[PDB]
RNA sequence: AUAGGUUUGGUCCUAGCCUUUCUAUUAGCUCUUAGUAAGAUUACACAUGCAAGCAUCCCCGUUCCAGUGAGUUCACCCUCUAAAUC
């Protein structure tokens, strides 16, 4: 299909069923749907712990260096596991996030040291 | 057939015959017209209480009504069903009794 | 590199009955998927000529051109492998009929 | 620095070659420029609506 | 039974077994054979049982045969360079000519065997296919996941009844 | 086949089925039955099996009573067989019907 | 209560002695093809429905794991597959547990089966990798420095603070500074 | 979704749109992430358009594609 | 093939309706500066821009 | 110098490991396809014996005595910036063809903010979660244990074991150590030794006992029966290794 | 198809029809509770409400998703190469 403003996007996608999500990575154009076609297929994203803790997720890296290497965007909760994977630098956004529970510990603190 | 007679044919070919209620579909509706009695085929003697229908399409198709009684008048919604009864000769529909203007029969 | 699709084509000629065009009968073998025997499904394919070369008959290789230069002239002749009749035995390369010398060898 | 596996990966391969060269592994970052976010852009670029 | 004189000709793992598949360059392999010489009975038999099994194996290279149209068989095969290699084939029997393109313009089973390891790459084992490309549609699929919540009830960790 | 002692067995009969033409012909195709012991005797050469569970291994199943002939025998392959086609379209596995792989008694 | 103590015993050799437990039921149905889905639940409940199931007639066979050689009798001797329900006839409930029961004693090896002679992984036992070897660790990893030192709050000069006052004047946020660095 | 015409209802005719606060001590730091961010990425691009592009020249021109090409040609003739 | 005329020709009116009476940079770019709405345009505008 | 894959000590190892050729290559019980029928004379039934004991020999090569462990646990990155903000232990794995098995990089970060190296039981797992083949789940099954072994070597089962181990645990680990020397051990006492003969003979049980000095209960073996040379060629073996 | 019933006074042969199996919708009678899938028949008419906004204004985007099966050989491979992202 020939689209407007297409550009290819390292984003996720939903093969679960409810209240069981999963996530698996693929290379798709930027306006075909999450459920809908792709141009490779990725590693795989678990998003629930199994037995012993365990929030799986997998990178099909030698191709995400071809397939970044032809220049394709990525999605915003894509570089969170890249970047928390020690592949790409960890997320600066996610970094935020990081510490805005930190400046919630420094009022949970206060608010039980106030307390007691 | 030899071998270059089967490769001028190609596979076999062949159509559906959709039956008596109109392209096969499951049920049709109606409404009656006249529930009169034919006299069936020549092992059989009895005559058996069969209705005339003009179905949703518009066509008038001869139908049999199961069961011991039949109430059904002149102007009545009945759902006809496409079950050939064997020994009218060319009655092809049934009524489905319990439903639409007929009801079920009369249990003893 | 070229633009129509069948490279390099052995034929043969129906009918030259235009100017500097001939008109090539090629056969392929296609599978029945079923009958699971090879078939000559016919195709026919122009050929352009520069010196009217060909005669009703001859059997023609023919190259595909870069362009199509018509709307349906897509090849020419490169090369005329079997002429009508004066078929040259390409080993022993001398005249010959069906099967028999003509100009025979140990000449 | 590279990140912490590619940091991981490179020195290993050299290491499958067959000289050590234990030399930290640096990509550029002059060759890369620093506009912010406010360079203006050039209009043809852009179009009127 | 099956309608041929020879029928094994015809079943999809006859024409399997020849093992002539041609090069990239080779784009017309034509064939010409007498029809009642004694000399020649190798072409008369190639093109009886052998050429239907190259043209499964190379289903794009033109192949045509002619009858009587000189006194010695031969093939000539048609190169994508330009030039017109001459096999001849006169007093050998078809077997020798299944062994005679394999030398000359058979691959190499050096590049085939590297022709098929990239038939493999692309069938690639951990994707999630529709059990029609690839396995293991979900990771519920492999053990010790938990399980795709039609094959279990799921523990209330779950929303909507939270 | 449970009277006979026939334990695992496929057979299919085509054409009319007649109870009595199908045992007759039941009985005449399983009488005139080569043994691997007769095997060897018309031919004077040496039996043995490939099965599927075992390796290649050549394991013997009958020998003659006295002599061996010693020449190769002449393997001219891909035999002049009239092979049926319902089982060669069967061994390729298209065409398929609700009523063979099916899950029946235990006979 | 607790058998294997049943398949050895007299009411055995009284029954069914040298032959398989399936081999007086075989099933009623309509003509012909006998269905694929057997019937799945023997009893319910309180009682038995019609002709019962070859493990649904006797109260006395009961199946685990521990039943040896009841459990032999529902796999083809020379042919390692467990039959499908329609040979035997069973109940498919309880053919849900002799289809568990038999891998679960599969799984326990107290059952004889085949299991083929494999090759390995990979052709290479070499394990000098700089992931399965030894890896020489980060010049500023060693030294109590992470990675790039950007992570950590460099708080600007105060210049750039002011810089959003003349910004963003009627809206602003009240803050504290460096973050406390770890948890409790 | 909207499909340019349909009538815009009068949900969001006026919403008046404010945004989120700003993060000064942060946000000073937040855009001194993204230049220390977007700059070490667009390095990473580099590292592998040249990358693939050397993956492309090992295979056009390459000097074991120029071994093989010379090869085929003599084992041709 | 359907030769598609109607097509073609109410694209290149379409052009024409566009470029000879493109409209200019004033009418469009006009504000009523108490609503912060625009005449042709509908849109107000963003809260640090007012 | 002691070397179990040089050239000679394999040649006496893999002759006094037997032919036997029945014992070898017994039906296996599968699901058969019908035996097919070829028909060779003593000329060429001499060839495929001869082909079924040069196809007899390629089964017997597998594998070596493989270096007992380290466990490689070296961290690469330890940020002090997440340490608990956000849990649940995700694990990382570089996926290809082309890469082969130990070369692989597979990587874990933890709650905390580090990275560890994905410990050598996590790996061969995240291997066969992946990349799956022959039998092999990817725990632990519950016949490897103590208990459920015991019922086991009372069944004539040796082979049958140590040919779960080879899909199991590759016998780099301890896990394939722990429990082959679990059953080794249990050969000896009550010896019933003419049970392995053909199958990973060479080194399985050979290998370990000149190690273990415990080979006296090997030589009785080759008195029962006559075996010969076959005694004297491995009591020469004990002074050349040790 | 592992096939079976039916032409006749009967046999054999050719033969169609039907039965047995599986699936999908409707209809009857009937129905305890959880979980996941799936859910106008109609390209027939539509009351209503919601479905494109973001953003230091410009642009960009509402040409995408989502839908339906009216029509129909514009879907796959090669050549040449234009918009789009690096
Ligand atoms: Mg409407
Ligand atoms: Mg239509
Ligand atoms: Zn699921």
């Amino acid at each position: 299909k020939a689209y407007r403003g297409g550009h290819l996007t390292i984003r996720l996608a939903l093969g679960g069923c409810t209240n069981r999500p999963f996530y698996r990575i693929v290379a798709a154009h930027n306006k075909c749907p999450r459920d809908g076609r792709f141009v490779e297929q990725l590693g795989s994203y678990d998003p629930l712990p199994n037995s012993h803790g365990e929030k799986l997720v997998a990178l099909n890296l030698d191709r995400i260096r071809h397939w970044i290497g032809c220049g394709a965007h990525l999605s915003k909760p894509m570089e969170k596991l890249l970047g928390l994977a020690g592949f790409f630098p960890l997320h600066p956004m996610m970094i935020t996030n990081a510490e805005r529970l930190r400046r919630k510990r420094a009022r949970e603190v206060l608010l039980a040291s106030q307390k007691t | 057939a030899t071998l270059n007679q089967m490769h001028r044919l190609g596979p076999p070919k062949r159509p559906p015959r959709k039956l008596g209620p109109t392209e096969g579909r499951p049920q049709l509706k109606g409404v009656v017209l006249c529930t009169f009695t034919r006299k069936p085929k020549k092992p059989n003697s009895a005559n058996r209480k069969c209705c005339r229908v003009r179905l949703s399409t518009g066509r008038e198709a001869v139908c049999f009504i199961p069961g011991e009684g039949h109430t059904l008048q002149e102007h009545q919604i009945v759902l006809v069903e496409g079950g050939r009864t064997q020994d009218l000769p060319g009655v092809k529909l049934t009524v489905v009794r319990g439903k639409y203007d007929c009801g079920h029969v009369q249990k003893k | 590199r070229s633009s129509v699709h069948a490279r390099w084509i052995v034929g043969k000629v129906i009918g030259t009955k235009m100017q500097k065009t001939a008109k090539v009968r090629v056969t392929r073998l296609v599978l029945d998927p079923y009958l699971l025997k090879y078939f000559n499904k016919r195709k026919t394919y122009f050929a352009h000529d520069a010196l009217q070369q060909c005669t009703v008959g001859d059997i023609v290789l023919l190259r595909a051109l870069p362009v199509p230069r018509a709307k349906h002239v897509k090849h020419e002749l490169a090369e005329i492998v079997f002429k009508v009749g004066k078929v040259i035995d390409p080993v022993t390369g001398k005249p010959c009929a069906g099967t028999t010398y003509l100009e025979s060898p140990l000449s | 620095p590279y990140p912490p596996l590619l940091r991981a990966m490179i020195i290993a391969e050299r290491q499958k070659n067959g000289d050590t060269s234990t030399e930290e592994p640096m990509l550029n970052v002059q060759r890369i420029r620093m506009e912010p976010w406010d360079y203006p852009a050039k209009q043809e670029d852009k179009g009127r609506a | 039974p099956m309608k041929g004189r020879f029928p094994i000709r015809r079943t999809l793992q006859y024409l399997s077994q020849g093992n002539v598949v041609f090069k990239d360059s080779v784009k017309v392999m034509t064939v010409n054979y007498n029809t009642h010489g004694e000399l020649g009975e190798g072409a008369r038999k190639f093109v009886f049982f052998n050429i239907p099994q190259i043209q499964y194996k190379n289903p794009w290279v033109q192949i045509m045969m002619f009858k009587n149209m000189t006194p010695s068989p031969f093939l000539r095969f048609y190169l994508d360079s330009g030039e017109q290699v001459l096999v001849d084939v006169e007093t050998k029997s078809n077997k020798e000519i299944m062994e005679h393109i394999r030398k000359i313009l058979g691959k190499n089973e050096e590049t085939l065997r590297e022709e098929e390891e990239e038939k493999k790459q692309l069938s690639h084992p951990a994707n999630f296919g529709p059990r029609k490309y690839c396995l293991r549609e979900c990771i519920c699929e492999v053990e010790g996941q938990v399980p795709c919540p039609s094959l279990v009830p799921l523990p209330k960790e779950m929303r909507g009844k939270y | 086949c449970r009277l006979i002692g026939i334990k695992d067995m496929y057979a299919k009969v085509s054409g009319s089925i007649n109870m009595l033409s199908l045992t007759q012909g039941l009985f005449r195709g399983l009488s005139r039955q080569e043994t691997h012991q007769q095997l060897a005797d018309k031919k004077g050469l040496h039996v043995v099996e490939i099965r599927e569970e075992c390796g290649p291994l050549p394991i013997v199943v009958a020998s003659p009573r006295g002599p061996l002939r010693k020449d190769p025998e002449p393997e001219d392959e891909v035999p002049d067989v009239k092979l049926d086609w319902e089982d060669v379209k069967t061994a390729q596995g298209m065409k398929r019907s609700v009523w063979s792989n099916l899950k029946r008694a235990a006979t | 209560d607790e058998p294997w103590k049943y398949l050895e015993s007299e009411e055995y050799q009284e029954r069914y002695g040298s032959r398989p437990v399936w081999a007086d039921y075989r099933r009623n149905h309509k003509g012909g093809v006998p269905p694929q889905r057997t019937r799945k639940t023997c009893i319910r409940r309180n009682k038995v429905v019609g002709n019962p199931c070859p493990i649904c007639r006797d109260h006395k066979l009961h199946v685990d794991f521990r039943n040896v050689k009841l459990l032999e009798q529902f796999v083809c001797a020379h042919t390692g597959i467990i039959f499908y329900a329609p040979y035997t006839g069973v109940c498919v409930k309880q053919h849900k547990r002799l289809t568990q029961a038999i891998q679960k004693a599969r799984d326990h090896g107290l059952l004889i089966y085949h299991i083929p002679q494999v090759e390995p992984r990979d052709l290479d036992f070499s394990t000098s990798h700089g992931a399965v070897s030894a890896t020489p660790p980060a010049p500023t990893l060693v030294s109590g420095d992470p990675w790039y030192p950007w992570y950590n709050w460099k708080q600007p000069p105060e210049r750039e603070l002011s810089r959003l006052r003349r910004l963003y004047q009627g809206h602003l946020q009240e803050e504290s500074g460096p973050p406390p660095e770890s948890m409790p | 979704r909207k499909t340019r015409h349909d009538p815009l209802a009068k949900s969001k005719i006026e919403r008046v749109n404010m945004p989120p606060a700003v993060d000064p001590a942060e946000f000073f730091v937040l855009m001194e992430r993204y230049q220390h961010y977007r700059q070490t990425v667009r390095a990473l691009r580099m590292e592998f358009v040249s990358e693939v592009q050397r993956k492309v020249h090992e295979a056009r021109a390459g000097v074991l594609a120029e071994r093989k090409a010379l090869k085929d040609a003599a084992e041709h003739r | 093939v359907r030769p598609r005329l109607i097509a073609e020709l109410a694209r290149r009116v379409r052009a024409l309706r566009e470029q000879l009476n493109r409209p200019r940079d004033s009418q469009l770019y006009a504000v009523d500066y108490e609503t912060l709405t625009r005449p042709f345009s509908g849109r107000r505008l963003p809260v640090r821009a007012w | 110098k002691p070397t179990f894959m040089d050239e000679e000590v394999q040649s006496i190892l893999t002759k006094m490991t037997g032919l036997n050729l029945q014992k070898t290559f017994k039906p296996a019980i599968q699901e058969l396809k019908p035996p097919t029928y070829k028909l060779m004379t003593q000329a060429q039934l001499e060839e495929a014996t001869r082909q079924a004991v040069e196809a007899a020999k390629v089964r017997l090569k597998m594998p070596p005595v493989l270096e007992e462990r380290v466990p490689i646990n070296d961290v690469l990155a330890e940020d002090k910036i997440l340490e608990g903000t956000e849990t649940t232990k995700y694990v990382f794995t570089d996926i290809s063809y082309s890469i082969p098995h130990r070369e692989r990089f597979i990587v874990v970060r933890e709650p905390s903010g580090t990275l560890r190296k994905a410990s050598w039981e996590e790996r061969d797992r995240m291997i066969q979660v992946y990349f799956p083949k022959e039998g092999r789940k990817i725990l632990t099954p519950i016949i490897f244990k103590e208990e459920n072994l015991r019922t086991m070597y009372s069944q004539d089962r040796h082979v049958d074991v140590l040919n779960l181990c080879f899909a199991q645990f590759e016998p780099d680990s301890t896990e394939y150590i722990k429990v082959h020397h679990k059953t080794y051990e249990d050969i000896d006492k009550r010896g019933k030794y003419d049970l392995l003969r053909s199958t990973r003979y060479f080194g399985g049980m050979v290998w370990y006992f000149v190690n273990n000095k415990k080979i006296d209960g090997l030589l009785i073996d080759q008195i029962q029966r006559d075996l010969i040379d076959d005694a004297t060629n491995l009591v020469q073996l004990y002074h050349v290794l040790h």
